[PDB]
């Protein structure tokens, strides 16, 4: 039985190096090439490169050239691939995968489990600003970490509410938006959100008024 | 530089067809939370333990995959590839409810915001069912990716979908355009807001 | 801008509600018709049949809207003795801080009031519609009363019943 193992999910700063190990058992390890393939959340799959843990010759993707180093040790059957200068838009699961045999090296048999690996930024509390409308809603912008709480009117508001889930963005800091369906109406009632990041011990009132 | 439709869906029992435009050609299937499979090599062949529901052709610069008898576990997203080339990938819905459209909601940067010297545009998207969507920034009908982050989309209580997704801007590059528009496409249908300033 | 109804004990903020309804007697015995919140109990709220999950005097809590406008409704509309029931359309958010009040528009509630007269004018004829406070009771129905999170609440909601409309 093939099996490709890889280590556990990592979690990074900016600048940081990651090396995703694949402990490869049940065939010839250096018979195979093996790729690397990472996927960022929600988006497709893109080639990184092969070593050919032989000869320990590589060919990486040009756009990864000059910040990837896969390397193996054949006493323990174990391919390696580093990415070095992390930024946040490397977040994304990292796969190890099989070339079948000698004359097929692209249709990849037998795949590690993935490793995801998140890049995330220096802890942070939200900014908060109106979303003015009928919707109208708080936008919770560059804070790390999860979670924050929103309430509104001070809990008085808690129907026609939704709160989104929150956007991991490029720069490592998430962002999420509050709104509330209203019939407008919007003269009188007056309409406040309560943001509460307790990591940070942030919290904010801001009135959203058209 | 192999593309494919960004979704598709059928019931049970129905099938989904699936290009891929640019060799040969391989299909992978991959779950949720799996590593990719391999379900078509060389165009048309199936490996071993590969169901005979799935089938591939290709016919001058486009391929295509055909998942037939639907089932539930086929819902999954499906990659084609050439080489070290992976086509952009399709979202396979297998019908679990009525489809429904999407509602769009564009809020543009707030005075406060302005205020920081910083601007955000927010697309809030949601009850909308198969949970895919494609969302595409213009500024004045020019495409922008820069400054766009998409989340993925995510079940609400009443089983349909939301998603939101942001672009960020600076004061003067929202200022300087005419308007900017965030344009969301659900199988092959598209609905676009535009807000400007001032 | 605020009428702010005094609560025994403070209602906190996660017990404000929409008012969706309310009910009324007919003063019996100038032209002028008089209503005050309700000298019923219980059996009256019950057969208006338009409230929710809340139990609660005078006011309906969280309950059923009318679709276009305020629909009043009434067993017999010549018996003081039989209360009028009050359906609103729009509902009218009644929000409690935590410290003892709980506040209503007093724009909205006069502009809901009006419509109530006008319903009541065109049931009853006559001209001045005439809303005073209750004519007494039992402390859970002298004032507007309801239950939320294990307790019961008593408001005085005598600011919410005294004006004319001619
Ligand atoms: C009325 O509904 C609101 C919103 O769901 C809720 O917070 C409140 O507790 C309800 N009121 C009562 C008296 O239960
Ligand atoms: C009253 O109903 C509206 C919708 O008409 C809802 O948004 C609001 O939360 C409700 N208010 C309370 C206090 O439950």
């Amino acid at each position: 039985q093939v099996q490709l193992v890889q280590s556990g999910a990592e979690v990074k700063k900016p600048g940081a190096s990651v090396k995703v190990s694949c402990k490869a058992s049940g065939y010839t390890f250096t018979g195979h090439y093996m790729h690397w393939v990472r996927q960022a959340p929600g988006q497709g799959l893109e080639w990184m490169g092969w070593i050919n843990p032989y000869s320990s010759g590589t060919n990486y993707a040009q756009n990864f050239q000059g910040r990837v180093t896969m390397t193996r040790d054949t006493s323990i059957t174990t391919a390696y691939m580093e990415l070095s200068r992390l930024r946040s838009d490397d977040t994304a699961v990292y796969y190890c995968a099989r070339a079948p045999d000698y004359g097929d090296r692209w249709d990849f048999d037998y795949w590690g489990q993935g490793t995801l690996v998140t890049v995330f930024n220096q802890i942070k509390g939200p900014s908060v600003f109106p979303l003015a409308p009928a919707a109208l809603g708080c936008l919770v912008k560059d804070y790390f970490p999860e979670p924050v709480t929103v309430s509104w009117n001070s809990g008085a508001l808690t129907s026609g509410v939704h709160t989104f889930p929150a956007v991991l963005q490029s720069s490592g800091l998430y962002s999420l938006s509050s709104v509330v369906t209203v019939p407008s109406s919007l003269g009188t009632q007056t309409y406040i959100c309560n943001v509460n990041h307790k990591p940070s011990n942030t919290k904010v009132d801001k009135k959203v008024e058209p | 530089a192999l593309t494919q439709p960004p979704s598709a869906s059928g019931s049970p029992g129905q099938s989904v067809t699936i290009s891929c435009t640019g060799n040969y050609v391989s299909w992978y299937q991959q779950h949720p939370g799996k590593a990719p499979k391999v379900i078509i090599y060389e165009v048309s062949k199936r490996p071993s333990g590969v169901p005979d529901r799935f089938s591939g052709s290709k016919s001058g610069n486009t391929a295509s995959l055909t998942v037939s008898g639907l089932q539930a576990d086929d819902e999954a997203d499906y990659y084609c590839s050439s080489y070290e080339v992976f086509g952009t990938g399709t979202k396979v819905t297998v019908l679990g409810q009525p489809k429904a459209a999407p509602s769009v909601t564009l809020f543009p940067p707030s005075s406060e915001e302005l205020q920081a010297n910083k601007a955000t545009l927010v697309c809030l998207i949601s009850d909308f069912y198969p949970g895919a969507v494609t969302v595409a920034w213009k500024a004045d009908s020019s495409p922008v990716k820069a400054g766009v982050e998409t989340t993925t989309p995510s079940k609400q209580s009443n089983n349909k979908y939301a998603a939101s997704s942001y672009l960020s801007l600076t004061p003067e590059q929202w200022k300087s355009h005419r308007s900017y528009s965030c344009q969301v496409t659900h199988e092959g249908s598209t609905v676009e807001k535009t807000v400007a300033p001032t | 801008d605020t009428i702010t109804l005094p609560c025994r004990p403070a209602p906190p903020p996660h017990c404000s509600s929409n008012i969706t309804g309310l009910i009324l007697t007919r003063q019996g015995g100038a032209n002028t018709v008089i209503f005050r919140p309700s000298g019923g109990d219980w059996r009256d709220i019950a057969r208006c049949q338009i409230a929710g999950t809340v139990v609660s005097t005078q006011l309906f809590l969280n309950g059923s809207l009318a679709e276009e406008e305020v629909v009043i409704r009434s067993e017999d509309w010549r018996d003081n003795a039989k209360s009028i029931c009050v359906q609103l359309a729009t509902s009218v958010e009644i929000a409690c801080t935590g410290a003892g009040h709980c506040a209503i528009s007093r724009a909205k509630w006069a502009n809901t009031l009006k419509q109530i007269a006008s319903k009541l004018r065109e049931q009853y004829g006559a001209k001045t519609i005439i809303f005073k406070p209750s004519s007494g009771g039992d402390p859970e129905f002298v004032n507007h009363s309801f239950n939320c999170g294990g307790e019961f609440f008593y408001c005085a909601s005598t600011q919410l019943f005294a004006s004319t409309w001619f």
